[PDB]
């Protein structure tokens, strides 16, 4: 199995800031995908092929990747971006998901 | 009617010599050309022969590999090229004509040329 | 290759006599021989082909005959114009071969 | 005089024949006569039969890969020599009587007559692959021993010989060939006119052919090139009727004729076999057993009428062509004859100084 | 055990084709217009035996998974299609040439040449390449990128039209030509033998030989394409059962390639004569009256 | 407009079996796989299995081999997942989803995004 570890579990960021989230793998993989979920709503695809933004995503978000290391960053934090983010791999069966990272506001 | 032979021997101790014959009244494609050698105090011999209709050339055993025969249709001439001469090759040479359809004998003969090889 | 033996080597004859020359071959050449005449200092002239046919323009005194592998040439009446050397050739196989040649002397 | 004899593998049967080449005059053909020597002790009650056959054979190595071989018969004749037929009453030639007198009473004669209209002997070029037999018309004489004609014959009692049927050049020369042609282009400004001729009609083997060419051009064009060729035509009838054409000699001249001009020239050509080895299907005179032979000679026919019962028919033509740059060509053909003259002695049937 | 059994079929193909190629290329006694076409057929069969069958055996040995990298799969499919189509069209062309030769013997000899052989070879290979080209353009679609957990096969949903039309073009079009040619040739043989007194047995034996040769092609190549068309055109039919049969049926078509060269080379006498030669390394007289 | 519709909430007693349905609209339904996912309350996502509609091929997670069964109906355009031998731990939201794919030609391979998740349904087991 390919085990993914996601950090940090809970993070806080005031509006107008740049933040990063890390996802690591047990074994080497080719590519990683990232999903976003809001409370009471099914998850939606957010980033695919380790760099490409899905349609409708703003320009703030960015992705970085390599073998057994991946990360998601934002240029400037905004109030509308508080949700839960998951990282998955689509290399070999069975498919696996990350634990999840929760973002909050700071005031 | 006539065969004219030229290129007499130039007293070549060792080297190459070219003998040529010119024919009048004969078509090359209807006849065969032969060379006949006569040594001093000896009988006749046979050297080489050519037939143009089928494209064939024949040589004797003694001169094989040192002599070459050819004919040219444009000028109605026959050439014998002689290489690596020796003391044995001192004689009088004759050019003769036969009939292609069909062979009877060497009926027209040339005048002949003298070739001498000396030290 | 075929070896042809000719005889007699030399003979003397007077005017008006009849002379015969003979030749033999090791193998059968199947009636394909020719006879040539050469005067001193000049090229040979054809006399008889196919061992019996007489060349056009040749006086009828000359005759040729075959028996087995023995070929003979005969001259009936000798004249002052008939002193030369005579050669015999076979042409069934390559290379063609000539005989030694015999001299007729007065 | 010479006589040709052959003996069977076991050696009881011998056949004596006078000559191997039979001349074919237009009206009639030379009879085929000969003698056969037999041994009466070995022959208990069987008979001796003689058969002449004219056959058309065509075999291919590609077909021989399978079980394929094509043979057709055109002429068959039969005769009973020994025991002598009761009627007898047949005149004998001088050579037959001499042969019988020289031999004993066991020798017996035979004679064959050939009808006028039959094909002559012709073969076709094999090519690199074919290495078996030959293709074309052939004439054979075979003598065998059999109790009855229907019975199967064996090699021990059979003798086979091959003969030929040939033709020679006529004495009287023919008229001089000639031809003339005019062509008009799209705009009717003026015509282009071409005339061609040969020296004479009858040509022997290995002699030059001289073509006289006379061109006049009054059109607004340009003549780029002139081409002279000699072509062989062969008509064959084996399961089908077909024609076949091959060029034997060619010549290419780059002479340009300007508008409103005239031009005159003489060209010389010779057909020979040295440079025609690669061409396949070329017609040749005919071989006894695997020897070189010249190009096939023309076939002479009775002029009043023709009946297609013949295998191979050969003829020749000369073609002159003008190439026109703007458009179109001009072409002209002339017929001639190519044959041997009559020989005083019978032809040798092999290479004379054979290697 | 399957491995040795499959290897003793893989080896004869390579051996037989290599012998033919070497024999044709080496000696001049065998160099002429017809043999180049057989050389082309031998090349096609050798390339079938060298690349396709070993990889197919590897996929059989495992659990039908793909061991080689992912990109190599479309290339393998393309090579398979190209080689099989080339071999089939070569057989059809040989049959047509045989009929034309038998019908008119003299015309065939004149028309036959080296240039015609080159033209025919070029045409056949162009047709095969043109038929086999579209496969690599539309690549396979997979759920994951790991080669270890996917399987290479032409799915119906992605390639249904291609399978239908390729089956129609590659096999049935040659089949119709061979079917008509056989009857025409046999009819020609019977009428020809009717007209032209001891050559009957040869013609009959040749007819039998032709019949056997045709039956060998039909039996080897028919069931696979019938099953493929049935799979494409039958929605009600169970797909798993058809796939199980198809996987078995492909191997008969593979074996046909190894079987083919022997039939054409062994009957030819020139090949045996050259083999024997290399392994090694009454008269008309006269009388005078 | 691709749409996926699912059955409503379910309340079942301990020790029973029940099936859930997913109905598709807007595309072929035979050219893409179907995946099933389970999300516990306030927990991470878990993968159950997937099914390929045309020939019925399936892949299963090891931990859920005994519990789950997958079926399909082409004419009705429905996908069914059956759960049996339910226990207290098995009470969460269940999603049926359609994922993207990889297309690989002889030059390169590339991924095309068509991901879409239907809204889940709630299953509770209580006595
Ligand atoms: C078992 C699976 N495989 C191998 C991967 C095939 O089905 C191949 C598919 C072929 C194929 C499909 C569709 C059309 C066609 N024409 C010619 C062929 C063809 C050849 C044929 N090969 C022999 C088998
Ligand atoms: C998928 O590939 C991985 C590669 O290591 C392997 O471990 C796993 O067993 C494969 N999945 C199967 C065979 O179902």
């Amino acid at each position: 199995d390919i085990v993914l570890i996601q950090s940090p579990a809970i993070m806080s960021a005031s509006p107008g800031e740049k933040v990063t989230i890390t996802c690591s793998a047990s074994s080497s993989v080719s590519y990683m995908h990232w999903f976003q979920q809001k409370p009471g709503t099914s998850p939606k695809l957010w980033i695919y092929s380790t760099s490409n933004l899905a349609s409708g995503v703003p320009a703030r978000f960015s992705g970085s990747g390599s073998g057994t290391s991946y990360s998601l960053t934002i240029s400037r934090m905004e109030a509308e971006d508080a949700a839960t983010y998951y990282c998955q791999q689509r290399s070999s069966y069975p498919l696996t998901f990350g634990a999840g990272t929760k973002l909050e506001i700071k005031r | 009617v006539q065969l004219v032979e030229s290129g007499g021997g130039l007293v070549q101790p060792g080297g190459s010599l070219r003998l040529s014959c010119a024919a009048s009244g004969f078509n090359v494609y209807s006849s065969s050309i032969h060379w006949v050698r006569q040594a001093p105090g000896k009988g006749l011999r046979w050297v080489a022969s050519i037939s143009s209709y089928y494209g064939y050339t024949y040589y004797a055993d003694s001169v094989k590999g040192r002599f070459t025969i050819s004919a040219d249709t444009s000028k109605n001439t026959a050439y014998l090229q002689m290489n690596s001469l020796r003391a044995e090759d001192t004689a009088v040479y004759y050019c003769a004509r036969s009939r292609q359809f069909w062979y009877s004998g060497l009926d027209y003969w040339g005048q002949g040329t003298l070739v001498t090889v000396s030290s | 290759d075929i070896q042809m033996t000719q005889s007699p080597s030399s003979l003397s004859a007077s005017v008006g006599d009849r002379v015969t020359i003979t030749c033999r071959a090791s193998q059968s050449v199947s009636s394909a021989v020719a006879w040539y005449q050469q005067k001193p200092g000049k090229a040979p002239k054809l006399l008889i082909y196919s061992a019996s046919s007489l060349y056009s323009g040749v006086p009828s005194r000359f005759s040729g005959s075959r028996s087995g592998t023995d070929f003979t040439l005969t001259i009936s009446s000798l004249q002052p114009e008939d002193f030369a050397t005579y050669y015999c050739q076979q042409y069934k196989y390559v290379p063609v071969t000539f005989g030694q040649g015999t001299k007729v002397e007065i | 005089t010479r006589v040709f004899k052959k003996a069977s593998p076991n050696g009881k049967l011998t056949v004596y024949l006078g000559k191997r080449d039979f001349v074919d005059h237009i009206d009639l053909v030379d009879p085929v006569d000969g003698v056969v020597l037999v041994d009466p002790e070995y022959l208990k009650e069987r008979r001796v039969y003689v058969t002449l056959t004219c056959a058309f054979r065509y075999g291919r190595e590609d077909l021989d890969v399978l079980g394929l071989t094509f043979r057709k018969d055109l002429f068959v004749a039969n005769v009973q020599s020994f025991p002598p037929a009761p009627e007898d009453k047949k005149p004998l030639t001088r050579l037959q009587e001499r042969l019988i007198k020289k031999l004993g009473e066991h020798a017996y004669p035979f004679t064959f007559e050939i009808p006028p209209n039959l094909p002559c002997s012709v073969t076709l070029q094999p090519g690199p692959e074919d290495t078996g037999k030959a293709c074309g018309v052939d004439y054979e004489v075979k003598a065998f021993c059999a109790e009855n004609l229907e019975e199967k014959i064996h090699k021990r009692n059979s003798v086979r010989l091959v003969i030929e049927k040939v033709q020679y050049a006529p004495e009287r020369p023919g008229p001089q060939p000639t031809a003339e042609t005019t062509r008009q282009f799209l705009m009717s400004d003026k015509p282009l006119h071409l005339e061609a001729s040969l020296d004479k009609e009858i040509y022997y083997h290995g002699e030059p052919i001289s073509v006289n060419v006379h061109v006049t051009n009054n059109t607004n064009k340009t003549v780029k090139k002139i081409k002279i060729s000699v072509r062989q035509y062969a008509d064959i009838c084996l399961f089908n009727t077909a024609q076949y054409k091959c060029p034997v000699a060619m010549e290419e001249a780059d002479d340009t004729v300007a508008p409103s001009s005239t031009f005159c020239k003489v060209y010389t050509l010779t057909p020979f076999l040295a440079n025609n080895r690669e061409k396949r299907g070329l017609a040749l005179d005919g071989k006894l057993k695997h020897e070189d032979t010249n190009l096939a000679s023309s076939t002479l026919l009775r002029e009043g009428a023709n009946r297609e019962i013949l295998g191979i028919i050969v003829s020749y033509k000369v073609k002159v062509k003008l190439v026109v740059s703007r458009g179109g060509d001009v072409a002209v053909e002339l017929p001639f004859t190519l044959m041997h003259p009559k020989p005083k002695e019978e032809p040798p049937h092999r290479e004379v100084p054979e290697n | 055990w399957a491995a040795l059994l499959i290897l003793m079929v893989i080896i004869p193909t390579i051996g037989g084709n290599t012998l033919v190629i070497l024999a044709v290329s080496l000696e001049k006694k065998l160099q002429y217009a017809t043999n180049y076409f057989l050389m082309s057929l031998a090349v096609a069969d050798l390339l079938v035996g060298l690349f396709v069958m070993p990889i197919a055996l590897l996929t059989i040995m495992f659990e039908a998974m793909w061991p080689l990298p992912l990109v190599l799969c479309p290339a393998w499919l393309f090579l398979d299609v190209l080689f099989s189509t080339a071999s089939i069209w070569h057989l059809c062309a040989i049959s047509v040439d045989r009929y034309i030769a038998i019908k008119k013997p003299i015309q065939a000899n004149q028309y036959n040449s080296r240039a015609t052989a080159f033209i025919k070879i070029t045409v056949v290979w162009l047709i095969s390449i043109g038929i086999a080209i579209p496969v690599p353009i539309k690549g396979i679609e997979t759920d994951v990128d790991n080669p270890n957990n996917i399987t290479c096969v032409l799915t119906k949903e992605r390639f249904g039209d291609f399978m239908l039309f390729g089956s129609l073009a590659a096999f049935f079009t040659p089949l119709a030509i061979m079917i008509v040619t056989y009857f025409l040739t046999i009819h020609a043989l019977q009428k020809v033998r009717l007209l032209s007194r001891q050559t009957i047995s040869n013609l009959q034996r040749a007819s039998k030989v032709l019949g056997i040769v045709f039956f060998l092609f039909l039996l080897m190549w028919c069931p696979f394409f019938i099953t493929n068309i049935t799979l494409v055109l039958c929605d009600s039919c169970n797909q798993t059962t058809l796939q199980m049969l198809l996987e078995i049926f492909v191997w008969i078509g593979y074996v046909s390639s190894g079987v083919n060269p022997l039939v054409y080379t062994l009957f030819n006498k020139t090949f045996r004569d050259a083999f024997g030669r290399y392994i090694t390394c009454i008269q008309s007289s006269s009388i005078i009256l | 407009e691709v749409q996926l519709q699912q059955s409503g909430p379910e309340l079942v007693k301990p020790g029973a079996s029940v099936k859930l349905s997913c109905k598709a609209s807007g595309y072929t339904f035979t050219s893409s796989w179907m995946h099933w996912v389970k999300q516990r309350p306030g927990q991470g996502l878990e993968w159950i299995g997937n099914i390929y509609p045309s020939n019925g091929g399936t892949n299963y997670n090891e931990r859920f081999k005994s519990k789950a069964t997958l079926t399909v109906d082409r004419s009705s355009n429905t996908a069914y997942m059956q759960l049996s031998s339910l226990t207290s731990e098995d009470s969460a939201v269940y999603f049926c989803a359609r994922f993207g794919s990889f297309i690989t030609t002889i030059l390169t391979t590339y991924y095309n995004p068509v991901d879409y998740w239907g809204q889940g349904t709630t299953l509770t087991v209580s006595s």
